[PDB]
């Protein structure tokens, strides 16, 4: 099976990995807001 | 205290977001200006201050209070 | 676990620092299902 | 020597047909990727609003995305179509829509065939393709027994695409225990469809009996035992009025006294007259006035305001009462009864649960989920439930799905054209293609060498094992009567039939022309 | 986060393979009209001096026109290549340049085959499509009567197409005359086409001297 099945189009393996990114950023943002010695943000 | 750079992975809109040393000394700094305006004007040997409306009109007081609401302050923590 | 008094390995149980157990059941199951609903995505487009 | 006025398009043939292709294949070329069981959603979003939705439905992609390309907007209208005449089969309409469309082009440029001879050989092929349709059709006559783990059956095909796949045999149950609750009644507004965000997808519920999502009447009591029930419409707070213009002239102030508290004895009468009725629940339409409240919560009658005429059509199903007005005459309407009504609470809003209903023509639905999103899509996606499901208690016959039910009109459409011959017959033999490259992205979505697979599958339905469908989690060729993937037959009847619309609509198209723009 | 700098484009697999056969189809199928015998001929014309060209040398309509898709170019240079090591089958090279890119697109997404197993693939079949080519030619010996009439038809074969078609017979004995003339020199410059306005096109001749 050196042939095999090809995987067409790319958009789908770029996008995932580009909304992971874009999503772990808040997730990040917060970070700092955790447990007793998480401090406090003002918006 | 070069202007900081906004970050190229996180998404916030007509809003930037300064963290952490940044933020705590901008406070800190906002938080003395406030103060240092009013420092001239304690104890018996302190002095009054002239605040102009921009119109001429104007108001002279030591009241502390009352010249920190004629001072326009625009910082959160000032 | 850690306790911030302690700085260390200490019994949380025993310290007293104690938490709902719905507030880790629906933890995990949200984010899991969030996750499920995030992967689901392959393609943005803009809409009307 | 110009025409039109200015910004004006004008695409002739050569370049209209052009338009036409590209135009459908792209549409096509969009909701591939949402056809099958290992198929993925779209993530839509539009400028206004900063608001999104993540989405399978066919429909909910190809009508929320602008387009300027008039072919395209055609197959956008046929999906819409589908989702009206059927509410499932919105992408697998487009897409034959367009693999039709594709092999066209392949005909015309290549081949050089004339369109409207292409249009009189799909013509022949789609009279043939819904020929060999109600042949291998299943029709489920007396044994409802039989039919009930077939209707199932229709759900947990349908669902198998959406979010709902991972919960697939609890949805299921979930819509064919509402359709067949809803007693035959086509109409949808009888099932209510709350969601509520909070905990797991498994978490979703049918109700045995109703939820509404209203408050009693002030301080009365919270849970109502042994219900009798009065459904209403007529005016409370508004102070019923003769229409004209009852303006009253008190000569003095005197009279004003009397006619002030008039009004209220015209209400405490029109209460009374209530009263008679001998019910310890009214639940009214409109809305019940600061004082009303209170002369049911003296009386001890439970009093609900503001379910619409939406909410009070369903109580009057579930509850089997009637929407009543008048009140003149007590003896000739009929009552609604149930065994409690004890107001729940869920996640946070307050919801009256009625429990044990006279009859159970309307129910609600309670979905749950992690995401606003989440809610969106299954609310969505069940509708794409209820729709089948609901319209195969019209049109009660089966088709087995899983690319069979194509593959079985790809073999008697490819038979035709060993019998009809010409230059139609290549046209022919296209539509059975195209119908064949539907089977071929449900292989490509989920991995497997879809040339392989489908050259498979054709073999084993063209053999005359006419069952065979595609295993899509094992990429096998399996028998999906003893799998249990069943499809409606008025889907799969639309479906053709609409496509083959759209390719002659579409080939008869040589120019096209834009007027500027307002 | 962005890597490059501004104004630059980044065409990707998924659309690196549209630009690539968008392209090639694109500009075969300009030509597509030159092949043959009865093919017609295009009028090309500059922005620049108020000059024009009517033409079937395919070269020299790809050579002519702009174009942006490099693709594209990859096969207007072909289409040189061929002028500079043959002088014809310069359309013959586009269009089976083509041919072989569309039928690529077909088989890269209809089927879903890797594009380097293709090549591997067109890689066998071309080596044996050339092979046969050897076996079936027709190789011209001593015999300079059998030869030069051989050679008058490769002429009124490469002519018709052009507007030569209707006096085929007569500019190829002009050719085989001057080649032959030429004495087995490949250097053209020793054969002068002088170009004057008027008269018939049968008009034309080989001077002897
Ligand atoms: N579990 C399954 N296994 C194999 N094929 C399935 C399964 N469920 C659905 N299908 C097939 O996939 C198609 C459903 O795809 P879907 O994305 O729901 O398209 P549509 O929106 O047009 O209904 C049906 O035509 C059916 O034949
Ligand atoms: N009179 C003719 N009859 C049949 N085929 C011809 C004739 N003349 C040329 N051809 C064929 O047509 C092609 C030549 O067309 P042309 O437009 O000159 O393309 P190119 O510039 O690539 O040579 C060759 O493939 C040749 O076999
Ligand atoms: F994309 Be569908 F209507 F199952
Ligand atoms: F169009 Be060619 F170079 F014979
Ligand atoms: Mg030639």
């Amino acid at each position: 099976p050196s042939n095999a099945t090809f995987k067409n189009k790319e958009k789908p393996q770029e996008v995932r990995k580009a909304n992971i990114i874009a999503a772990r950023s808040v997730a990040d943002a917060i970070r700092t807001s955790l447990g007793p010695k998480g401090m406090d943000k003002m918006i | 205290q070069l202007f900081n750079n906004s970050r190229s992975d996180t998404l916030f809109l007509g809003g930037e977001k300064i963290s952490g040393d940044d933020i705590r000394n901008q406070n800190v700094l906002a938080t003395m200006a406030v103060a240092n305006v009013v420092k001239s004007s304690l104890g018996p040997v302190g002095l009054d201050k002239m605040l102009v409306d921009d119109i001429g009109d104007f108001t002279v007081t030591n009241d502390g209070a009352t010249i920190l609401s004629l001072l326009d302050v625009q910082h959160p923590a000032g | 676990g850690i306790s911030v008094r302690r700085s260390g390995t200490t019994n949380t149980y025993e310290e007293h620092i104690l938490q709902p157990v719905l507030v880790s059941t629906s933890a995990i199951t949200l984010a899991s299902e969030c996750v499920k609903s995030i992967l689901r995505i392959d393609d943005i487009a803009f809409s009307r | 020597v110009q025409i039109f006025g200015d910004q004006v398009t004008e695409e002739r043939a050569e370049n209209a047909r052009l338009s036409a292709f590209v135009g459908a294949i792209a549409v096509g070329d969009l909701v591939k990727s949402t056809l099958g069981p290992k198929g993925m959603d779209k993530l839509l979003q539009s400028a206004s609003s900063n608001t999104c939705m993540v989405t399978n439905d066919g429909a909910t992609i190809l009508k929320s995305i602008p387009l300027d390309n008039p072919a395209a907007k055609v197959l956008v209208n046929i999906s819409k179509v589908q989702d009206d005449e059927v509410g499932d089969g919105t992408t697998s309409v487009t897409v034959l829509s367009a693999e039709l469309l594709r092999e066209a082009e392949k005909l015309i440029d290549q081949s050089k065939i004339h369109p409207q001879t292409i249009i009189e050989g799909y013509r022949l092929a789609s009279a043939a393709a819904l020929d060999a349709l109600t042949k291998a059709a299943v029709d489920n006559s007396h044994d409802k027994t039989m039919f009930r783990e077939d209707l199932i059956h229709i759900a947990k095909t349908t669902l198998s695409s959406k979010i709902l796949s991972q919960d697939k045999d609890h949805f299921a149950e979930l819509a064919t225990n509402a359709i067949l609750r809803l007693k035959g009644s086509t109409n949808l507004e009888h099932i209510q469809i709350i969601k509520i965000l909070g905990g797991k997808l498994s978490d979703s519920f049918l109700d045995e009996g109703f939820i509404l999502a209203k408050k009693f009447g002030n301080n009365q009591p919270k849970r109502i035992e042994n219900a009798k029930i009065l459904i209403a419409n007529t005016t409370l707070d508004t102070d019923k009025v003769k229409i004209f213009g009852t303006k009253f002239k008190v000569d003095s102030t005197a009279k004003l006294a009397q006619l002030e508290k008039a009004e209220r004895e015209k209400m405490k009468n029109k209460i009374a007259k209530i009263s008679k009725f001998g019910i310890n629940t009214f639940i009214n339409r409109q809305l019940i006035y600061d004082y009303p409240e209170q002369l049911f919560t003296d009386l001890g009658i439970n009093s609900i305001e503001h379910a619409d005429f939406e909410g009070v059509e369903r109580l009057a199903l579930v509850t089997g009462g009637e929407v009543v007005s008048t009140f003149d005459e007590p003896s000739k309407c009929k009552l609604g009864e149930c065994d409690v009504i004890e107001e729940i609470m869920l996640g946070e809003q307050p919801f009256l649960k009625f429990s044990g209903c006279k009859a159970g023509e309307a129910c609600t639905i309670v979905l749950r989920g992690a995401t606003d999103q989440t809610l969106d899509e299954a609310e969505r996606s069940l509708h794409d439930a209820l729709s089948v499901l609901s319209q195969t208690t019209k049109e009660t016959r089966t088709v087995l799905g899983g690319g069979c039910a194509e593959m079985v009109m790809s073999k008697a459409v490819d038979t035709e054209a060993q019998n009809i011959d010409g230059k139609k017959s290549l046209a022919v033999e296209a539509f059975a293609r195209a119908l064949r490259q539907l089977p071929t992205i449900l292989a490509d979505n989920a991995g497997f060498d879809s040339s392989e697979l489908v050259s498979k599958l054709r073999s084993s339905i063209y053999n005359g094992i006419s069952t065979s469908g595609l295993d899509l989690n094992n990429g096998t060729i399996a028998d999906m009567r003893q799998l249990g993937i069943v499809e409606s037959y008025k889907l799969k009847r639309a479906v053709v039939s609409s496509a083959s619309e759209a390719a002659e609509v579409l080939l008869r198209v040589d120019n096209i022309i834009r007027a500027r723009p307002r």
